[PDB]
RNA sequence: AGGGAACUGAAACAUCUCAGUACCUGAAGGAGAAGAAAGAGAAUUCGAUUCCGUUAGUAGCGGCGAGCGAACCCGGAUCAG
RNA sequence: GACUGUAAGGUCGUUGUUCGUGAAACGAUGACUGAAUCCGCGCGGACCACCGCGCAAGGCUAAAUACUCCCAGUGACCGAU
RNA sequence: UGAAAAACGGAGGCGGAGCGAAAGCGAGUCCGAAUAGGGCGGCAUUAGUACGUCGGGCUAGACUCGAAACCAGGUGAGCUA
RNA sequence: GUCUGGCAUUCAACGUUGAGACGUGGUGCGUAGGAUAGGUGGGAGGCGAAGAACCCUGGCUACGGCUGGGGGGAGCCGCCGGUGAAAUACCACCCUCUACUUUUUGACGUUGUAACCUGAAAAAUCACUUUCGGGGACCGUGCUUGGCGGGUAGUUUGACUG
């Protein structure tokens, strides 16, 4: 019995094998945005640094 | 159903399929002389009540 | 027991649990209702096999004028 | 499939009468002619252009023109048609104006040999946008002749802008009765080769210059 | 089948989970219930219901929250009018 | 052996279904429509085009799945608060 | 088969190159006008997996109990009326 | 629950504004075409004792058109015509579009009787009510709507806290 929560099992969630795994960075996006230059060159799987603990109950069955 | 008509003194008195009430013929002019179908004799009666 | 329609009757389901101005749209709504009714229908009639008395129906008579048991009334 | 066999009965057979027709000096041929509702006529379903002659042999129906060549030209004319011509020997109807319009216009059903496509093509065929003419083929054999008959008592439907399904047949005087599979072999047979089911509007007949008549479902 | 709430959870909290559950009432055999059809599937295949086996604990659902959860490939009892 | 074994889709409001119902056919109801009527008709998750299959119309189908009042026999339990 | 069994059994999922919304791509990879960068087959590399007792956790009240309160049904009102 | 709208157990008619169809059909000014054109198949003869060339005349004209009668009473029209996106009438014609001879539809007001209920006759307040007076489409149930409503319900009502 794992219900793997379907919201957050978009995003990331592939995973990798023997070294670090994946994030998502997220800037702010949407309206005004008319500035930056840098971060929008830098969003996908944005690594956290290891907080990937409480994500599992998310996906970790058949993908 | 099929109307139908014979009995006249009341708007024209051939046969047709229509029906102005609300289906309340055989429920009021029946019992007073009439008739107004009820039947199948409008599929003989009706094709063999005219000829000659 | 000659109380329900001797034809085949409503009751016995129907519930409510409906909204209160809110259908998809700005602001996800509660709820507000969750409760019971039901249907009967009405009157008039003739004769028709096991004669009693009369409770007949609404949408059985309209076209419920042919199979019948043994009257002329 | 408009209907099964019993359909062109009281629907396409009466000339014989007083009130109705006219007793002109010759027996007449007989019409159909519907109305329809509204038009469409590009992309999905209409323009019924299609190959049916018919089996039985009437008389002098429609007029045929051919332009076969040299080695074809009077077995090409077996039938009495208006007037054939050969290939080199062919080059009058380029030249002038006005009285090329003299071998299009009274020409119903086409004969054309498969070796002329120009020479009468864009010239007294295709080009012809109200009578609606055009030139086709001719069977596999190394003999044409015969094929010239079997397409002259034909009948055609030609497509434009009519709101009636004009289906000619024959004529009447000698045993109109003969719709017991030749005229099955039109409307009706145009079933297991077209792309039809249902929804073309009413279906009317009438008499020829008198009144008209109806049909049925 | 007529049948219908509810303490709880969402760390409180009307859509919801309990569910159609407690209870009422009708039926017969110790078998009734779906079960041979205006059908499932999908390569241009396969027939009569249900159960569990495996999938799929996927698709979806969803104060988008916990959460409920088929069909695509599978066994036998049965592959019978 | 005593009988005779072959005469309805739909709209609006909604319940279900996994689907809290809305970006979706499909069970059905509250008042309105009983059309199609056969190369016509039911849908493939609204519709267009083509395919696939099934045809108003009423049920029987035992066998397993799920049950545990009684009759033998059977288990690394208790011990007459 | 049968007081053990058991081989027979790829329904089947997990490990498996990956990345990418995915498509799809590709032993290399999302950017677009792309030697400079984060992950990967890669790699001075485990490619593993199943049984058991077991670290925490989990679907359940399932560490037990102590609350006045919400409900279905049913029981007398000979208590005060 | 109570206040309001929607169809049926509320039938022919009647003074009716609106509305759909069937029927004739029916506006269209690119010269010219006997003639000012978005039309097809059939066609050899179209109109006329239900009165047809021609004239007077009234109504919407960006100046085309829609009808009668009478004045003249037995005379006007298809084909080798041209040009036009097309040659035509007779049976049809869809488009922005119309006034009725029939039908259906909120109706406002008016007679009658087929839903219904209140006063005699057969064991007398129900149940049949037998001719019942009666008024009659009203009273009302259904699904939908708005308002009110603590009548009833689940919760919040935040917290901090020298």
């Amino acid at each position: 019995p794992k219900m793997k929560t379907h919201k957050m099992a978009k995003r990331r969630i592939k995973i990798t094998g023997t070294g670090k795994v994946m994030a998502f960075k997220s800037g702010k996006r949407h309206q005004n945005t008319g500035k930056s230059g840098d971060e929008i060159r830098g969003k996908g799987k944005g690594f956290v640094l290891a907080k990937a603990e409480w994500a599992r109950m998310k996906l970790m069955l058949p993908r | 159903m099929q109307v139908i008509l014979l009995e006249p003194s009341r708007l024209g008195k051939t046969g047709e399929v229509v029906s102005v009430k609300d289906g309340y013929a055989r429920n009021w002019l029946i019992p007073q002389g009439l008739a107004v179908s009820a039947t199948r004799t409008n599929m003989k009666t009706l094709e063999a009540q005219l000829r000659s | 027991m000659q109380k329900d329609l001797h034809p085949k009757a409503v009751p016995c389901k129907i519930i409510y649990q409906g909204q209160v101005v809110m259908e998809t749209m700005s602001t996800r709504p509660e709820i507000h209702v969750d409760v019971w009714s039901g249907v009967h229908p009405f009157w008039t009639g003739e004769e028709r096999f096991l004669d009693t008395e009369g409770r007949v129906d609404k949408f059985n008579k309209r076209f419920g004028d042919s199979y019948r048991r043994g009257s002329k009334k | 499939m408009l209907a099964d066999k019993e359909s062109l009965i009281e629907a396409l057979k009466l000339a014989l009468s007083t009130e109705y027709n006219v007793k002109r000096n010759f027996t007449q041929s007989v019409e159909i002619i519907l109305t329809f509702k509204g038009i469409d006529m590009k992309k999905g379903d209409l323009k019924l252009r299609e190959i049916v002659p018919l089996p039985k042999q009437p008389s002098k129906a429609k007029r045929v023109l051919v332009v076969p060549s040299s080695e074809q030209l009077e077995y090409a004319k077996k039938a009495s048609p208006k007037v054939v011509i050969t290939r080199e020997e062919l080059q009058k109807l380029q030249g002038q104006k006005r009285p090329v319009k003299k071998l299009a216009r009274q020409n119903e059903w086409f004969l054309i040999n498969q070796e002329s496509m120009a020479l009468a093509g864009r010239i007294l065929g295709p080009a012809l946008g109200p009578r609606g003419k055009f030139p086709t083929p001719l069977p596999n054999t190394a003999d044409i002749s015969e094929y010239i008959n079997r397409f002259k008592r034909s009948v055609l439907v030609k497509t434009k802008d009519q709101p009636q399904v004009q289906v000619f047949i024959g004529t009447e005087d000698m045993k109109p009765e003969d719709l017991a599979e030749n005229a099955i072999a039109v409307l009706n047979a145009i079933e297991n080769k077209a792309k039809v089911e249902t929804n073309l509007r009413n279906i009317y007949v009438k008499t020829t210059m008198g009144k008209a008549v109806k049909v049925k479902r």
